[PDB]
RNA sequence: AACGAGACUCUGGCAUGCUAACUAGUUACGCGACCCCCGAGCGGUCGGCGUCCCCCAACUUCUUAGAGGGACAAGUGGCGU
């Protein structure tokens, strides 16, 4: 069934989840086409304007 | 945050402002001098902390009346504002439009008046 | 004072501050500003002294933030 | 017949430019006092991007430099400061000649006599002091002299005898006699706090103003009170023109110039901003100095910038 | 020194982070060229600030690891200066460019987190921030060089050059490259 | 202010049964007039002087002398 | 309104500002000398790092310890009742 790689740019930093408090919510402007905009969960330290490299490019999480 | 002014400070600010408004100013540097004249404050850090919060207030007051502070000048300003009244709004324009029954309200009240009928339909609860 | 790296940073700061102090009394202001510009830009503190200094160790660890060791039971 | 346009702007201070002084000896020079604790001497090109460029910084004061003045020659500078002292500097160079110590508080205002043989100072100590160029304090016009703070003290241009004029919070303007060292006349009438005061060119008038916005005109000679002009906003500094009958006042909203005879409002100078929205604002002009040739007008503003206007027909 | 502010002797200009997004926590010097990988450096107070720190120095710091080696920056600076020289001999170029490349190539794009998952705790594929990508890369390479160097005759400067070069063009010879692929492979399953 | 304001004393009173500890603490109020004390007010203090005198919109006018 | 927290006190950094210092130093002489030639000069002589001379030299910059001021998140811009 599938493969591609997706560039996405941080629009707005949502807040923090993980019970440990170590995953940061993010909103992403879809880079190759701005007419897209989705919520992704992060491992590292993230700040507005820097870029994610999305594997899955649907999905769109929430808690956990 | 970590700097949340405590009552002993915040009180003094409300205090001075109430009895000092036309004396006080926009600027930290001067009120600080003023607190020496108009108050007896024991340490310099406190007096500074006071001057500073009361200035933050003066900065705010001078942009919109603030929730619990009153001074003679602000009272005078509200007083004058609280006069307004136009051509005046009712009129209501020739002829009141009634809902009838309210028409029957006057009709059986022995009272002449201007008129208009548009009062029908029932009429659900909720 | 200080030690080997400590010293290097101090001397370099003294020299640049020096040159600027000199243009301020003898040459003209625009030159000295030009110099503060180049330093301050690329910098390294050249004209401003870094604050950072020892924090005192507190009983219960041999460092300042380091706390000894515990085993419980 | 004629109005004033914004020729250019001088940089370089960081604090607010509290005081300005011109020179006739070298009309090309400008001394300026600032919060930054430094005084800056500038050579004016007219040139082409900053109206001029800074020649010198006068260190040394630890605290807000409140007021400054220059000699006619442009040789020496007198600065007043919160630091509680007064400094005589060499314009040319730097090097404080002397330190004037003795005031208990911030020295608000400084002025020097035409002779260059008196120095007077006003301070938050509510006292006015007379000092020699040496640094010796001859007089302290003491005396309940101000119930209050002393915003400014100016030396009247001459003759019959030395007269000094002070302005204080106490809501009064005071005339003093130097020869005797006793209070000459109490001018009463202000009803807020007096920020600044200025004597006219020839020493027959007095203009004083502060927070209400009422610039006040007094006849010093007759010892009678002339009239009042409503500025509205708070006025920080006043200045008569050397050649014209124009008084200029730095208000909170801007610089208002007006003309005594005939009486009209010549101009309101507001410098602009472009496309800005714009919100907040005013670093209102805290200081102003007239040029030697009444042609130019320098103003010290809160943005730490000196803004210059030149009169054109 | 006055013409252009080179590195020990290497030019900052003309080195380009060949990788969008990463651009910018890799700090060369979109103006910042200096001279030496040592600074007073206050990076710690803020969360971000570290990004400001020159990547070279960042790499040098990671070098001084293991209890004994802590605080030996002079030693690291010395090692770094040597490594750049070895790298240069090996491919011309800017070794600094070589360094940057290895860093760009090593940060795990995707990773995994240990999501609680009930019992048999499963792991959730998540994408990884660029700060983490940089941070992680520099570790990987340093741990790689340090691990290799330890029982072998070869010096850290050399092992570092080898780790950096192989990574610059991802040879997969490198410990770090193999590690990154491992972390990423894991990220993909789980999902 | 503890140093300034309060005097304390501990006394051991031996009694047939055992010993009792008497602790006395006196707080001396020269914050009021103490006096004239090492601070007077308890750093936790702040007296306002408001005006204290003043009046008159009163038009202009001027007095000779 | 008070108590604890805090404010409070102590210590330590920013002060070519303050008042000062031979039981603290520095500049800079007067400095010669020791005096080496280190380079230049054939050498007298010039520039040169220190020690020592100590002086009816000057200073407070480093040092010192006292008093002074600085921070109030002060200005500005987003966000939030």
């Amino acid at each position: 069934r599938v493969q591609p790689i997706k560039l996405a740019r941080v629009t707005k930093v949502l807040g923090r989840t993980g019970s440990q408090g170590q995953c940061t919510q993010v909103r992403v402007e879809f880079m190759d086409d701005t007419s897209r905009s989705i919520i992704r969960n992060v491992k590292g330290p993230v700040r507005e304007g820097d870029v994610l490299t999305l594997l899955e490019s649907e999905r769109e999480a929430r808690r956990l | 945050m970590g700097r949340v002014r405590t009552k002993t400070v915040k009180k003094a600010a409300r205090v001075i402002i109430e009895k000092y408004y036309t004396r006080l100013g926009n600027d930290f540097h001067t009120n600080k001098r003023v607190c020496e004249e108009i108050a007896i404050i024991p340490s310099k850090k406190l007096r500074n902390k006071i001057a500073g919060y009361v200035t933050h207030l003066m900065k705010r007051i001078q942009r919109g009346p603030v929730r619990g502070i009153s001074i003679k000048l602000q009272e005078e300003e509200r007083e004058r504002r609280d006069n307004y009244v136009p051509e005046v709004s009712a009129l209501d324009q020739e002829i009141i439009e009634v809902d009838p029954d309210t028409k029957e309200m006057l009709k059986l009240l022995d009272f002449g008046s201007l008129s208009n009928l548009q009062v029908t339909q029932p009429t659900v609860g909720m | 004072g200080g030690g080997h790296v400590a010293q290097i940073y101090a001397i370099r700061q003294s020299i640049s501050k020096a040159l600027v102090a000199y243009y301020q009394k003898y040459v003209d202001e625009a030159s000295k500003k030009e110099i503060k510009d180049i330093l301050i830009q690329y910098d390294r503190t050249l004209l401003v002294a870094d604050p950072r200094r020892c924090e005192s160790k507190k009983f219960g660890g041999p460092g300042a933030r380091a706390r000894y060791q515990k085993s419980y039971r | 017949t004629e109005q004033m346009t914004l020729r250019g702007t001088l940089k370089g201070h960081n604090g607010w430019v509290t005081q300005i002084a011109t020179t006739p000896q070298f009309p090309d020079m400008i001394l300026s006092a600032s919060r930054d604790k430094t005084i800056i001497m500038w050579k004016l090109t007219r040139d082409e991007t900053n109206y001029g460029i800074p020649q010198r910084a006068l260190r040394g004061h630890s605290h807000f430099v409140s007021d400054v003045v220059i000699s006619s020659d442009g040789q020496f500078a007198l600065s007043g400061s919160w630091d509680g002292t007064l400094r005589l500097w060499d314009l040319t160079t730097g090097t404080t000649t002397r330190r004037f110590v003795g005031h208990t508080k911030d020295v608000l205002s400084v002025a020097f006599s035409s002779d260059n043989r008196q120095i007077v100072s006003g301070s938050r100590d509510k006292t006015i002091k007379l000092w020699n160029t040496l640094g010796v304090c001859k007089y302290t016009v003491q005396d309940e002299s101000h119930s209050e703070w002393v915003s400014c003290v100016r030396f009247s241009p001459n003759s019959s005898n030395p007269i000094i004029v002070s302005c204080g919070w106490d809501k009064l303007v005071k005339v003093w006699n130097l020869a005797n060292c006793k209070l000459k006349t109490n001018h009463i009438g202000h009803t807020g706090y007096l920020n600044t005061v200025t004597v006219s060119p020839d020493g027959s008038l007095c203009a004083s103003g502060g927070k209400d916005g009422q610039a006040m005109l007094w006849d010093l000679n007759e010892g009678k009170h002339l009239y009042t002009l409503d500025g509205g906003d708070i006025i920080n500094a006043l200045c008569f023109s050397p050649n014209r009958y124009w008084l200029c006042a730095a208000t909170g909203p801007s610089i208002k110039i007006w003309d005594l005879e005939g009486k009209i409002i010549v101009d309101e100078l507001k410098q602009e901003v472009i496309s800005t929205s714009s919100k907040a604002e005013p670093p209102q002009c805290t200081s102003l100095a007239w040029s030697a040739d009444g042609q130019t007008l320098f103003a010290g503003y809160t943005d730490n910038l000196v803004r210059v206007w030149q009169v054109t027909i | 020194t006055p013409d252009i502010k080179l590195f020990g002797k290497w030019s900052t200009d003309d080195v380009q982070i060949n990788d969008i997004s990463l651009q910018d926590y890799i700090a060369v010097k979109e103006k910042y060229a200096k001279y030496l990988p040592h600074s007073a450096g206050r990076y710690a107070a803020k969360r971000f600030r570290k990004a400001q720190c020159p990547i070279v120095e960042r790499l040098t710091n990671s070098m001084m690891m293991h209890g004994r080696n802590n605080g030996k920056k002079l030693m690291t600076v010395r090692i770094v200066k040597h490594a750049f020289e070895i790298i240069h001999l090996l491919t011309g170029e800017n070794p600094l460019q070589v360094l940057v490349n290895a860093i760009i190539n090593s940060g795990p794009r995707e990773d995994s987190t240990r999501i609680g998952r009930a019992g048999t705790v499963r792991r959730q594929a998540v994408d990884v921030s660029p700060l983490r990508r940089v941070n992680q890369a520099i570790w990987l390479l340093c741990t790689g060089a340090r691990e290799a160097a330890f029982r072998n005759i070869k010096t850290i400067a050399e092992c570092l050059a080898d780790e950096l070069i192989n990574a610059a063009k991802g040879s997969s010879n490198s410990y770090a490259i193999k590690k990154k692929d491992e972390l990423e492979r894991v990220a993909k399953s789980n999902r | 202010p503890v140093n300034y304001y309060v005097d304390t004393a501990v006394r051991h009173v031996l009694l047939r049964q055992g010993v009792l500890g008497i602790k006395v603490k006196i707080m001396l109020p020269w914050d009021p007039s103490g006096k004239i004390g090492p601070k007077k007010p308890l750093p936790d203090h702040v007296s306002i002087v408001e005006p204290k005198d003043e009046i008159l919109p009163t038009t202009p006018i001027s007095e000779q002398k």
